[PDB]
Parts: C-alpha cells; sequence; structure tokens
C-alpha cells in the first residue's frame, strides 16, 4: 500500500476571546489509509463529544477529515490534537496556539 | 448463470414456501418475477444490492431477502390459488452490459385440496402398418392422461438415449375437462421413424414422463397410491409384425 | 446526480 | 417519461424461408440497453441478443438487430426462417437515468414459421396401445401447412393442435395432430375437424 | 467563476470484519451536499448542504439505489483488485473512486473527470479529454480491456458531459443563496516578538468562500519566500475557509513587508501592512 503521514491544523472556527464558546477544529490531511485516530484534549484529557466531518479525499486520493467540539478558551487551558495513523509510529500531538 | 429452485411445487393453500435462486457472476442486480401462463411478466421484488429490496409491479403476498450477493429468496407467506403462476429469476450486472439472465423457472401450484393431484397414466401406440405401407414412415403416439398439476416433462427414449430428432410433444397439454378448475391434463407426442428402424425388433421405445407432484412429507391417506414426483412410462418395442 | 450504471473491474 | 415498450406485430404467421423483420419501439429513448428474448409456450425465456446505444447492433446465426438512428426503435430480423424459430419473440429495455434498474418489457411478437411439405399425403390412420390393442388414438398426419386442426368439437373427444416434427437425418419433417375418445361410436374415419 | 460538481467514493475491506466500508461524497465546488455511509443507521443517501433538501422523495429514492449499486460494486471490485495482485483476503485494501465535471464562468463544460486508484495509487483513469483510458499496471489493463469492451468509457462521457454538467447547472440555481455566493477574506495581521533581533508577522484570511485564495509576502515592494510559513487552506466548519502567512522579520523593519491577500470576493487584491 502507498501510504502518506497526515498533516495536521488545530485552530477554533472563529477568532478566540477568552470566555466566550467557540468551536476547537483539527483538521488532518494528506493521508492514506484512511483509517485514523483523532482526538481533541483539554490539558492533556481526551475530550468527549467530538465530531467529524463525512470522509473525503483530495486529487492524488490522500484524504481529509475535520474533527471538531464545542469549547470556550481562556488565557491558561490548553487545548490540543492528538492523532495516530499507521505512518506514525509515534502519536503525533500538536497544540493550539490562538495565532495560528 | 442462474440456478432456481424449485422448478416444480404444489403447495396446499396457507403454506409458506421460499424460491431459491442463487447466481455466481457477482451480479449486483437481481429480481423475481411471475408470469401467468400467456400472459407477461410481471416484477415482484428486486434487489441491487446486499440488504437492499425493492417492490415491482405486484409485492402482494412474497417477501424477499438479499444477505449476500450470490442469493435471493422469494417467499410465499401464505399461498393462495392466485399465486399458481411460473415464476422467474433474473440477475445482471449494474453495469456492463446490463444484460438480463432468467432462470428455468419455478412452476407453483396452490390448491385447496391435495387429493385432486393425480400422477398421468402413459400409453404408447404404435405404428399402423397403414401408414408403414403408405410412407415408409412409422409414427409412434404417446400419451400422458389423467395428470393434474400441468407439471409434467415427456421425453422419448430410444434404445437407452434421450432423442429430439423426429419428435414433437404438444405445446401445452389439454383440459380434459375445460369448465372445470381442477381439471385432469392430458398430453400427446410424436415420435417418427422409418419403417425399417420400427421393424428391427432390437430397437426399444421409451416415453418417459416426468410428474412433479406431492412432496416426501405432504399428508397422504388415500386408497389410491400418493401421487409424489415420479417417472410414468410406457414403451414399445420394434417389430418384424 | 450520481452515475446510474458501474462497471466492476 | 415512463418508459412504454411496443412490439409489432403482436402475432405472425409464415411459410419457412422467408426473411422476418420484428419491431420494437419505446417511448423513452434513455435507455442503457435493449435485450431480444425468444420464450417457447411451457418454457422459460431464451436471451438471443442484447444491443445498447453504444454497441447498436448484434448478430447470432440468422438473427441480428439493431438500435435504429431514431433514437426509439429495434428491429430483430430474421433471415431464412424455419419452424425451429417459432416462438414468441420479447424484446426488454433497461433505464438509463430514473436510477430504478427496471427493465420494461414488450408484450412479445408470437411467430409461428410453417414448414412447407413437400409431398402432402393428408391421412387418419389408427394407432394401437402397445400394451392392450383394445385402446386406440388416432393420428391425422402428412397434411399440408395450410390445415390446421379444430379443437375438440364434442366433450368426450379430445384433439390435440398440430404439431411438426422434423427426421433431421433424411431432412424431412410433417404435421400431425391426434385425436382419442373412449367412446363406443367413436371411429378415426370421423374423428377430425368440424 | 468556474464550478464543478464531484463524488468521491471510498470502499475499505475489513477482513472477516463484515461488508467492506463504503463512504459516498457529493459536492459542488466546496461545497458538500450529500453523504453515503454504508455503516450510518439510515441506509439512506443524506442531504449536507440546504438547497439539496428541496429535491423529493424520488429523487432520494434513486440517489439510494444508485449509491447501493455503486457500493455493491466497489465490494465486488476488492475481490476483484485483490485476485488480480494476488493479495490476500486477511489485508485491509482501498478503492476510491472520483467523477464528475468543471463548468467555465458560463456554465458550459470545460472538463470531466473518472478516476480509480488502489491502495492510495492510479489504477484506471479517463484522460483528460475523456476520449480514451491510462492504465497503471497488468492488472489495470485486464480492467481496460474489459471496461473497452462495454463502452465504458462513452457511457461515462454521455453523463459527464451532459447529466453531470445539467445536475451541476440545477443544484447552482437551486442553492443560489449560498453557492454562487462570494465571501471575501475577513482580513488582519498579527505581530509576535520572536527575539532579540527577530519579530514574526501573520497575515490572516478568515471566514471566505470559495476556498481559493492567493496570499503572498513582498519585502520592499518584492516578493518575499524567505523565513516564511505559509498554512494549507483550511476549513472552519461552518461552510468558510481560513488561511495565514506569516513571515519572520528583522526587529524594527516590519512596515518594509506586505501581505497580499487576492480572492474572488474581492473586487480589488487586499494589501496589508503592520499599523502598530
Ligand atoms: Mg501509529
Amino acid at each position: 500500500m502507498i501510504q502518506r503521514t497526515p498533516k495536521i491544523q488545530v485552530y477554533s472556527r472563529h477568532p478566540a476571546e477568552n470566555g466566550k464558546s467557540n468551536f476547537l477544529n483539527c483538521y488532518v490531511s494528506g493521508f492514506h489509509p484512511s483509517d485514523i485516530e483523532v482526538d481533541l484534549l483539554k490539558n492533556g484529557e481526551r475530550i468527549e463529544k467530538v465530531e467529524h466531518s463525512d470522509l473525503s479525499f483530495s486529487k492524488d486520493w490522500s484524504f481529509y477529515l475535520l474533527y471538531y467540539t464545542e469549547f470556550t478558551p481562556t488565557e491558561k487551558d490548553e487545548y490540543a490534537c492528538r492523532v495516530n495513523h499507521v505512518t506514525l509510529s509515534q502519536p503525533c500531538i500538536v497544540k493550539w496556539d490562538r495565532d495560528m | 448463470g442462474v440456478t432456481q429452485t424449485p422448478k416444480f411445487q404444489v403447495l396446499k393453500t396457507g403454506q409458506s414456501m421460499t424460491l431459491q435462486c442463487a447466481q455466481d457472476m457477482n451480479h449486483e442486480y437481481m429480481s423475481w418475477y411471475r408470469q401467468d401462463p400467456g400472459m407477461g411478466l410481471r416484477l415482484i421484488h428486486y434487489s441491487v444490492a446486499i440488504q437492499t429490496t425493492d417492490q415491482g409491479e405486484v409485492p402482494n403476498g412474497y417477501n424477499v431477502s438479499r444477505s449476500t450477493i450470490e442469493d435471493f429468496p422469494l417467499r410465499l407467506l401464505s399461498a393462495a390459488p392466485s399465486q399458481t403462476s411460473v415464476y422467474f429469476c433474473a440477475s445482471s450486472y449494474l453495469g456492463n452490459t446490463g444484460e438480463l439472465f432468467f432462470g428455468e423457472g419455478s412452476r407453483l401450484t396452490v390448491l385447496e385440496d391435495l387429493k385432486n393431484v393425480f400422477p398421468p397414466e402413459v400409453a404408447v401406440f404404435e405404428p399402423s402398418e397403414a401408414e408403414i405401407s403408405h410412407t415408409q414412415k412409422a409414427t409412434l403416439v404417446c400419451l400422458a392422461t389423467g395428470f393434474y398439476p400441468d407439471h409434467v416433462e415427456l421425453s422419448w427414449w430410444v434404445n437407452g438415449k434421450e432423442v429430439h430428432s423426429g419428435v414433437c410433444t404438444d405445446p401445452q397439454p389439454l383440459k380434459e375437462q375445460p369448465a372445470l378448475n381442477d381439471s385432469r391434463y392430458a398430453l400427446s407426442s410424436r415420435l417418427r421413424v422409418s419403417a425399417t428402424f420400427w421393424q428391427d425388433p432390437r430397437n426399444h421405445f421409451r416415453c418417459q414422463v416426468q410428474f412433479y407432484g406431492l412432496s416426501e412429507n405432504d399428508e397422504w391417506t388415500q386408497d389410491r397410491a400418493k401421487p409424489v414426483t415420479q417417472i410414468v412410462s410406457a414403451e414399445a418395442w420394434g417389430r418384424a409384425d | 446526480s450520481l452515475l446510474m450504471w458501474i462497471t466492476q473491474c | 417519461m415512463k418508459q412504454e415498450v411496443t412490439q409489432i406485430p403482436a402475432a405472425l404467421s409464415v411459410p419457412e424461408g422467408e426473411n422476418l423483420v420484428l419491431n420494437c419501439s419505446f417511448t423513452d429513448s434513455a435507455i442503457y440497453n435493449l435485450q431480444w428474448f425468444r420464450q417457447d409456450p411451457g418454457k422459460g425465456l431464451t436471451s438471443l441478443l442484447l444491443i445498447t446505444p453504444w454497441q447498436r447492433e448484434q448478430t447470432s446465426g440468422r438473427l441480428n438487430a439493431s438500435l435504429d438512428k431514431s433514437s426509439g426503435s429495434s428491429t430483430l430480423y430474421i433471415a431464412a426462417s424455419q419452424p425451429g424459430d417459432s416462438a414468441t419473440y420479447l424484446c426488454a429495455v433497461r433505464p438509463l437515468l430514473d436510477g430504478t434498474y427496471i427493465p420494461t418489457f414488450g408484450r412479445g411478437t408470437s411467430l409461428i414459421v410453417h414448414p412447407y411439405i413437400q409431398n402432402p399425403d393428408p391421412a387418419v390412420y389408427q394407432l394401437r396401445d402397445s400394451k392392450s390393442s383394445d385402446k386406440s388414438v388416432c393420428l391425422f398426419t402428412d397434411f399440408d401447412s395450410q390445415t390446421n386442426v379444430s379443437q375438440s368439437k364434442d366433450s368426450d373427444v379430445y384433439i390435440t393442435d398440430k404439431c411438426v416434427l422434423d427426421m433431421r437425418s433424411m431432412d424431412f419433417k410433417s404435421n400431425s395432430a391426434v385425436a382419442w375418445s373412449n367412446k363406443s361410436d367413436f371411429a378415426c374415419a370421423n374423428a377430425f375437424n368440424n | 467563476g468556474s464550478h464543478s460538481m464531484r463524488y468521491f467514493f471510498t470502499s475499505v475491506s475489513r477482513p472477516g470484519r463484515g461488508e467492506p466500508r463504503f463512504i459516498a461524497v457529493g459536492y459542488v465546488d466546496d461545497t458538500q451536499f450529500v453523504r453515503f455511509d454504508s455503516d450510518a443507521a439510515s441506509q439512506r443517501m443524506e442531504p449536507r448542504a440546504p438547497w439539496i433538501e428541496q429535491e423529493g422523495p424520488e429523487y432520494w429514492d434513486g440517489e439510494t439505489r444508485k449509491v447501493k449499486a455503486h457500493s455493491q460494486t466497489h465490494r465486488v471490485d476488492l475481490g476483484t483488485l485483490r485476485g488480480y495482485y494476488n493479495q490476500s483476503e486477511a489485508g485491509s485494501h482501498t478503492v476510491q473512486r472520483m467523477y464528475g465535471c468543471d463548468v467555465g464562468s458560463d456554465w458550459r463544460f470545460l472538463r470531466g473527470y473518472h478516476q480509480y486508484a488502489y491502495d492510495g495509487k492510479d489504477y484506471i483513469a479517463l484522460k483528460e479529454d475523456l476520449r480514451s483510458w491510462t492504465a497503471a499496471d497488468m492488472a489495470a489493463q485486464t480492467t481496460k480491456h474489459k471496461w473497452e469492451a462495454a463502452h465504458v468509457a462513452e457511457q461515462l462521457r454521455a453523463y459527464l458531459e451532459g447529466t453531470c454538467v445539467e445536475w451541476l447547472r440545477r443544484y447552482l440555481e437551486n442553492g443560489k443563496e449560498t453557492l454562487q455566493r462570494t465571501d471575501a477574506p475577513k482580513t488582519h495581521m498579527t505581530h509576535h516578538a520572536v527575539s532579540d533581533h527577530e519579530a514574526t508577522l501573520r497575515c490572516w484570511a478568515l471566514s471566505f468562500y470559495p476556498a481559493e485564495i492567493t496570499l503572498t509576502w513582498q519585502r520592499d515592494g518584492e516578493d518575499q519566500t524567505q523565513d516564511t510559513e505559509l498554512v494549507e487552506t483550511r476549513p472552519a466548519g461552518d461552510g468558510t475557509f481560513q488561511k495565514w502567512a506569516a513571515v519572520v522579520v528583522p526587529s524594527g523593519q516590519e512596515q518594509r513587508y506586505t501581505c497580499h491577500v487576492q480572492h474572488e470576493g474581492l473586487p480589488k487584491p487586499l494589501t496589508l501592512r503592520w499599523e502598530p
């Protein structure tokens, strides 16, 4: 099988404003095969209610998915996205930065 | 190809029954039809995929399932006399040429009273000396009478081998009593051979009639022999005269 | 609207 | 747009050797295919030919079908017709766009190709049961194809339709009908027709 | 601007774990409008954009039956390819299919597509003009010959150049309020002190639709690529997209850099410069 490693971006749906509800996104793309494990984390703890988009792919056959959950950013709470895939020997954790 | 079973069946009113249909061509599409004698094909149900079924023109009284790509059974929930018909299964690819492939058919007869089921009595009538002297040919006639339902397959066997040449069988059997719903039937066939072949005493002519009647588990306590599926035949041997 | 007929590979 | 398939002629009775043309017209040009079948009495359907908008013609022996330029009709040609061709010819089309995949069948063309009886010798013979010389049937044979046998004119006298047999080894065909009755006054001399 | 309708099909074998997974998704431009998932409970093709819900029961019944036929065909293909490549039934494989059509600003057909992949690699595809097949290897050659014998290419083109374009136009019209919308990007620039001698400028483009956009940096009026980072365009999760471009600049030289934004929703390209 021709397998590709997931590109990962973690970000909010709307501009982050401390104390205001928003949505935390984790966009995984450029990967193959489709089987993938994506968790949104809050201070290292797995967020329970996380939804995702319908599986689709790009011109080069690589898949992409958007995982999301409601959240209220704060000055100190740390959010992150954890991804595991067959191409990743070690799970990848990408921290959420409000300006990225 | 497409394999349907059973080819023939007699049911009692209220009986359930499942017709089987299998294909080994990975056809996504499978379907069932019923066709009353002399009428057109009417779609009962069809399926474009596993666990997907759709109603045709006449789904009432029938259930289907598509658990696997190969099989598409038809279930008669509660047999009724109105369900007496010839059932056909057809499958195809939902691509390629979409060509339909039909099974051989299943003749079903639903009856209120199985006592009306009778096997045929078979007789072979020998060639006339007048035919032989006038034409130098010899026609044997096979007559199958008194059978019900009209589920028979008549074949000629000459010296242990089935023959098709020189043979013609009535396209349909005639009702001995047209106004009676459960009238028994009659069917005839002819096998014509040269006078020389008929005059040879070693030649053995056998008219075989495969009758399809009651199944092994059907009730039967009548004085006459249970009219089960069986072969009734008659024979004649050639003769110098 | 989807294609209706698809041929197996 | 509901598909409707019409076949003309509905019935066809011809002498053998004649070239035949059967028509199958349909109201919805959006078809994926058109398939011809033959069905003999009390038997199943045999597929004959399959044509499509991208493979508009197909040949099989003396049969050839084509999907006409008039994007709504197919013609089936049967060259040098033979009595073996006798059957109901059915045509069906499948939908290109309705998402049902359901074929639509025509009512069919009932074809009877009559054998050419070069030397008729119409006669009714009496045949005896091989097991009991008391029982007999009447055989009306060797009559030309212009003759047809009338059905059971009496409740206790049975007469069958005509039937054509082909003695292939000696290239000989003949017509016959059978009659019988368990009557005392019944005789083969006056058993057939009226 | 140009438009497109695309259908994406993914079928994954799941050795001894039931039927293969089959997922189908349809897009018009960058807007998903339908989906089908063999594992979902509905077993129906489902709406994912508001405008498609105006189609009646006949449309949904037909799309559902078609996608189910598609699922079955792909399920058979998984077994066939495994066979072609003499692979085991214990291994999980993937088949993907994409087909669709593009129309210009005038909504006239530009090009169509029908591509197929096995395990992430091109297997067989229709060429750019749709008039011939491209086969990756001998297994694909086997499929190619089966397809040329059944005139599959001509069957597909009738759809890609007709039906496909007709439905795309219908959808564009029915969903004009959102499909023919043009959400210009909301832009802004941020600044971060990276070190004793460096500062980062981030140029944002947000809530824009369609996804096509161009963000570039210039220094002293010249295209700037050194010490820059540009992220892949990403979905906001509300139907719009986001993207940013950043550059590391020497502390104090921020105003010598400019970010330029080009998007269909902008009558004119925007230029952003750091205003402290
Ligand atoms: Mg891993």
